[PDB]
């Protein structure tokens, strides 16, 4: 569900291309957040782990 | 640092040669990490930068 593959739900469909600047998240750091970032790839199924890491690194 | 070996037919002996510093130095700029840190808070503008991400004003 983290990839929001079921777009039949309205909540998964409310994310538009305008909702792009805030998906970056801590992009500047809330103006007070530091940037200690932990991408806890623990519970994610493995067959999309490489895909997720590639996504984040390329972004 | 500052030494290279010239290998070729133009020389009898390929050797290490100490090259004097060129003057003026070309604009060799490599970003260094730490000094940018510890400089209070840096706040880039984002409207323009995501605008450039879309190949609008590149």
């Amino acid at each position: 569900e983290f990839l929001l593959l079921n777009q039949d739900v309205e909540e998964n469909s409310k994310y538009r291309t305008e909702h792009f600047e805030d998906i970056l998240k801590q992009f500047m750091g809330y103006l007070d957040r530091s940037n200690v970032s932990i991408i806890d790839l623990s519970g994610i199924p493995f067959e999309v782990l490489s895909i997720t890491i590639s996504l984040i690194s390329r972004l | 640092a500052g030494e290279c070996l010239v290998v070729g037919d133009s020389t009898p002996i390929p050797s290490i040669v100490k090259l004097e510093l060129p003057n003026p130095e070309p604009r060799s700029q490599s970003i260094k990490f730490h000094k940018k840190w510890s400089e209070s808070w840096r706040t880039p503008s984002f409207e323009e930068v995501i605008m450039r991400w879309r190949k609008e004003n590149g």
